[PDB]
């Protein structure tokens, strides 16, 4: 039997339903959502960490010159410098005053706590969404990880689920990523090769253990003091350092509809936007007779407690008679108001006490109990809170609050006002045939 | 097969793949012999060649006829009040012209 | 500097242009294309092989009876046999007559081959087409692989090259592949969990090593016939084998554009279809000024050979007399005709020789060699050959092959009409005045 329902895409709250073969039972149908993931797929470019100007020692010879042999090392400068005495703690070094000569290497390395202390740049694109339900269909309850793109359905007692796709193609997610330090950033990292000094990204390695890192840190030898061994350099200061000191706050904090982002899969939580839509391939063997089942006759409905809270504030008692003692489901077909429990366990002659939620003012709903219509009529007062801790278990219809009293102002100077406009009509009329038959006398 | 100016390949076997390629030999002789190059711009653009002669016999067929319309009107409106005359002496050189008696 | 441009996407065929700055040298730019990829973003959702029906021994109480204790192997069957008179090779087993009891039970195991002979089944989506160029600007040439999105840059001797994306979204698989044997299937296969027998995944396991696998073979115990101890049973025959039977040729064979499927990752080869854009950063360092190149000074261009082929079959002769002996760029503006070299060495009285390639049976292309601009003009003779066994290397120019004659055709249907037309009109006015002139005298 091939039914199809729609589900709000928020965690926590118990969803419920039933399904109403024309001629059998009503089989209730429970879905409580509890973990609504979304992974990108995430493609790593490079990582970066604080650089570590590595610095050769100076090459000197005496009434000599030397030469400027390259290795192609990362941002590999090199310069000879002529004119130099230098000095050690023994004495001078050379004795020719000058056309002495020393040559200053520097490059960029990597800093040795690289491997623990670095940011990941990634790209993420066509997220995929991935629940943690908790069906029960007919009292027969599974805990499945389910997957909500329009297939790969759940299969338990030959009951058939697809999840369908997200209402909405919406991810927290940009089309740039900086994950650092257990914490997601959208930022526009520059490319691989374009890694600019000063900024993020001035050391470009390709993974953690590349040992091919393109660097770009504007640096500069200058020329040694006059005696002394030591090679001077200027370079633009680590731009990583320089990101961490800026740093707009993470994802974390920052994103739209209350997600919670995380780290070791880069996913984000319980983003509370968006609705599943539900597929239900349910076997002919799970509808039961309708005699297998209780049946009220001469049932009625009170209302003990209203109060339009947020929460489940709203107690209506049903004083029934059944010729059986067993369990049976209860639901409220429009979304006036939200039920607590699906089903209500019954004895041939008591009551029942049911809990629902509600944000009218004036509540008139048809419970569906066993299988039979009952009016649950009251009125609603206002709660005691002003601000609570946890999300609303009710769906404001439009047109929910509109108390009685402003009907009766509306239907008034409304509806009066055209009631006099037709007696105007009506008036001018009369008057217009009346002038007619006063000219028929010629 | 049919091989055209866009690429073809056949697999026979466990040989490898033979791509082949087809340029523009289109028989007959596109200089001269109308007759001829009608033939050629046919096996070489047969779409465009059709539309093309069916727009030329259209724009050649109704030029001709407006032509000779304006060329019948023309003769009428020189030799209707030369007629309407009961004398009806039309004038040499226009009776030579526009074809009177 | 900014030089934008647009090279048609197919491989092993030479694109050559050059940058004219105003009044600087001409600067040559000769990029070879030899292997484009793509490759879809692809993802694993299960595996499947042959199967193999596990079978226990069968469980025989003397004069008892027997229950059955699921071991919740996949697709497990368990019928338990009574009335049974089972025999050894050492006559009977039981003494009894009846109430003998052997119990049967079956269950699916994926192969012993499994390792070496499975169907992995895939999803795509999101290809990225990247691209192995050979790149020569100003005599400084690389190798280097691009990506060709519209960023990650290319970078030598300052030069910055960024290929854009590709003006087509299109690839060459579906939503849905199938990987087996290094080929690889556009195939619409079963969801996880949604296998059917004899089909397509009757088997799936989520991984080769997954130690989890979803079985629906159809299997059914059968009786065992009397006086035998075997456990009888029937099923649907392997879906694989059957799919290995059924098998429409692989996307190697069936693709359009000319693509190439390999998998060591799963991607396509040298499809032509599309075009990259290119976006060149030239540096002002690069541009000699004019009076250190060569410059001409009365050239000439005279077509020896001109045949419309499909390679280059057109010989053109340029005789000069240069200022300076040295190597400058050629290059045809138009797509009229593609010339073979990128650069020629000159003399400084000597006559030179291009070798250029046309679509045009009367060719008139204004060639650019030094800084000058000759007009080579002629007749071009059809090839020889049907079909050749090398792709196009010129432009398929609208009204390219017109040959004069039917010009002048065209010319004399087309306007002598008009002719006829407009003397007509200008005979109807003259008329006009004239019937207006001869009214007058009224």
């Amino acid at each position: 039997y091939e039914h199809a329902t729609t589900m709000p895409s928020q965690a926590g709250i118990s969803y419920n339903t039933i399904v109403n073969r024309a001629g059998y039972a009503p089989l209730p149908i429970s879905i409580t959502p509890t973990k609504i993931k979304l992974i990108p797929t995430v493609n790593l470019e490079y990582v970066t960490c604080h650089y570590k100007t590595g610095m050769d020692s100076p090459a000197i010879k005496c009434c000599g010159s030397q030469e400027c042999t390259p290795t192609y090392r990362p941002d590999e400068q090199c310069k000879v410098f002529t004119g130099v005495y230098p000095f050690m703690w023994g004495g001078a070094y050379c004795f020719c005053d000058t056309e002495n000569t020393q040559v200053s290497k520097a490059y960029v390395m990597k800093s040795d706590d690289c491997l623990a202390d670095h940011a990941e740049a990634y790209k993420a694109h066509t997220a995929s969404v991935q629940a943690f339900l908790n069906i029960t269909v007919g009292e027969h309850s599974i805990v499945t990880t389910v997957y909500v793109n329009g297939e790969t359905p759940v299969n338990f007692n030959g009951v058939k689920i697809t999840a369908g796709p997200l209402s909405t193609a919406w991810t927290p997610f940009d089309r740039k990523i900086v994950q650092y330090a257990g914490e997601i950033y959208n930022y526009d990292f520059p490319e691989y090769g374009a890694g600019q000094p000063g900024a993020f990204g001035d050391i470009q390695s390709r993974t953690v253990s590349s040992s091919d890192l393109y660097a770009n840190t504007n640096l500069v030898l200058q020329r040694p003091k006059a005696g002394a061994i030591h090679v001077p350099y200027t370079q633009a200061p680590s731009g990583f350092e320089q990101w961490k000191k800026d740093k707009a706050p993470s994802l974390k904090f920052t994103a739209p509809f209350g997600c919670e982002i995380y780290t070791n899969p880069i996913r984000a939580e319980n983003c509370a936007v968006g609705s599943i839509p539900l597929a239900f391939d349910i076997p002919d063997a799970l509808f039961t007779r309708v005699s297998e089942t209780p049946t009220l006759s001469a049932a009625e409905c009170t209302l003990n407690e209203c109060v339009y809270s947020s929460d489940f504030g709203g107690i209506a008692t049903v004083k029934y008679s059944a010729s059986k003692s067993g369990k049976c489901a209860v639901h409220v077909p429009s979304g006036t108001a939200t039920l607590k429990e699906a089903a209500v366990e019954l004895t041939e002659q008591g009551s029942a006490t049911i809990h629902f939620s509600t944000a009218n003012i004036h509540p008139e709903f048809r419970l569906q109990i066993c299988t039979s219509y009952v009016t649950c009529k009251g009125d609603c007062h206002p709660p005691k809170d002003h601000i609570v801790t946890h999300p609303q278990y009710h769906a404001q219809t439009f047109t929910a609050a509109v108390s009685k009293t402003a009907w009766t102002w509306l239907t008034s100077l409304l509806g009066g006002s055209a009631v006099i406009i037709i007696i105007g009509l009506v008036l001018a009329t009369i008057v217009a045939m009346y002038v007619l038959t006063n000219q028929k006398h010629n | 097969f049919t091989v055209t100016e866009k690429g073809w390949e056949f697999v026979w076997g466990n040989h490898p793949p033979k791509r082949f390629w087809a340029q523009e030999t289109a028989p007959g002789n596109p200089h001269g012999l109308p007759h001829e190059v009608i033939t050629h711009y046919y096996h070489r653009y047969p779409m465009s060649t059709i539309l093309g002669l069916s727009i030329c016999a259209a724009i050649a067929t109704v030029s001709v006829a407006a032509s000779t319309w304006l060329f019948c009107r023309s003769r009428v409106a020189c030799l209707t009040p030369y007629r309407l005359t009961p004398n009806a002496r039309i004038p040499f050189c226009l009776a030579v012209l526009c074809c009177a008696r």
